[PDB]
């Protein structure tokens, strides 16, 4: 192997984009006007993309409960 | 529309299998009517964990019926044995009238 590449944990801006897209995938979701993806990413540091997947599905379920 | 069956005059043929949802516990307590080992009936208001887990199955079932697919999985763990987690699984299954697939 000449050189290599490593996929470090996603960054806050990466998280903003990824959360937006993941919500989009289950387009059925919606969000309050005040809640903005950029604001959302600030408190989801050190999460793997699969972690964000499971978190968004859990959130979808949580909404379904109420 | 109706009809009578007599073994000495009527023949019966088993055929392929057909799906059908099982009745929810609310409409009947099959164990109680047939006097089996009736599974303890929780009062969801007093078993919050059971309520939380149930709050998963019907939502998944509806979203599936509403055309929304989602792989809802859950794992039970505990610090001590003999807590009947399997019992609560069975209780939840009968509560929603859902088929159970138990594999020891
Ligand atoms: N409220 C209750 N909660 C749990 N089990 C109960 C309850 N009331 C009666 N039981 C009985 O207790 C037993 C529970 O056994 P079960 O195998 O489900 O336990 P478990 O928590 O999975 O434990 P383990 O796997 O360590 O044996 C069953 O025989 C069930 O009928």
């Amino acid at each position: 192997v000449s050189e290599t590449w490593s996929l470090r944990a996603p960054d806050k801006h990466a998280r903003a984009k990824l959360l937006e897209y993941f919500f989009s995938k289950n387009q059925i979701m919606k969000l309050n006007r005040d809640l903005q993806f950029s604001d959302l990413s600030l408190e989801t540091e050190g999460f793997s993309p699969l972690d964000l997947e499971i978190f968004t599905e859990k959130i979808f379920y949580d909404l379904q409960l109420e | 529309s109706h009809f009578i069956i007599d073994p000495n005059r009527t023949k019966l043929i088993t055929t392929n299998i057909t799906n059908r949802r099982p009745l929810p516990l609310s409409r009947s307590n099959l164990q109680r009517y047939y006097g089996f080992a009736e599974t303890f009936y929780y009062d969801l208001h007093i078993f919050p964990y059971v309520r939380q887990l149930v709050n998963i199955l019907e939502t998944s079932f509806n979203c599936s019926q509403r055309g929304i697919t989602l792989n809802a999985s859950v794992l039970l763990h505990s610090t001590t044995n003999n807590v009947g987690k399997a019992t609560m699984v069975r209780f939840a299954s009968k509560y929603l009238g859902i088929h159970l697939l138990e594999i020891d």
